[PDB]
């Protein structure tokens, strides 16, 4: 795949990484979204949630995803369309998660969420573009999202999955 | 912690 797939994937590698060595604690502090007013200027949380995940189990599943379905964007629509979905999920997915929960959350599945909605929409109305995703995954991908209400970042999801479908849909009447 | 999953 393409540059912003690979920074990305080397992004959250070498974060958690870190983790390792300092701890999860210790990296939530500095990384995770503002928990205190005091630090709203500090402007690289609101995207850094995103970077951090809690297992192998976590990343590899998040990566996974993260590879097949930002490669698929990138390289058919371009680096700059992976940019814009990345920074605006991240942005709205972790905005709704604090409301919903608290700022204790992180990983890269409420992007991916959206990268499963924008894929999945835009196959649908744009077939000309050239990407798409599998009917049986949409639904499982609705079904995931039924366990974590019943310890999934559930906002992260569903607002990821919104920003989603706007954006393929606003990108495909044009 | 929550995991966005």
């Amino acid at each position: 795949a393409g540059p912003v797939t690979w920074v990305m994937m080397i992004a959250c590698v070498v974060v958690f990484i870190a983790m390792q060595i300092l701890g999860d604690q210790e990296v939530m502090l500095w990384l995770a979204w503002p928990f205190d007013p005091t630090l709203k200027f500090e402007f690289w949380r609101y995207f850094t949630h995103a970077l951090m995940h809690f297992s192998l189990m976590h990343i590899l599943f998040n990566l996974l995803w993260w590879w097949y379905l930002g490669g698929a964007v990138e390289k058919r629509l371009g680096s700059g369309k992976l940019i814009v979905i990345t920074l605006i999920s991240a942005l709205l997915s972790g905005y709704v998660q604090q409301k919903f929960s608290g700022p204790w959350f992180g990983g890269l599945s409420g992007v991916v969420f959206a990268l499963m909605g924008y894929v999945w929409l835009r196959g649908e109305r744009d077939p000309q573009s050239g990407i798409y995703l599998q009917r049986g995954l949409i639904i499982f991908a609705l079904i995931w999202i039924v366990a974590g209400w019943f310890s999934m970042a559930n906002g992260a999801h569903i607002a990821g999955l919104a920003v989603g479908l706007a954006m393929a849909f606003v990108d495909s009447l044009n | 912690v929550r995991m966005a999953a």
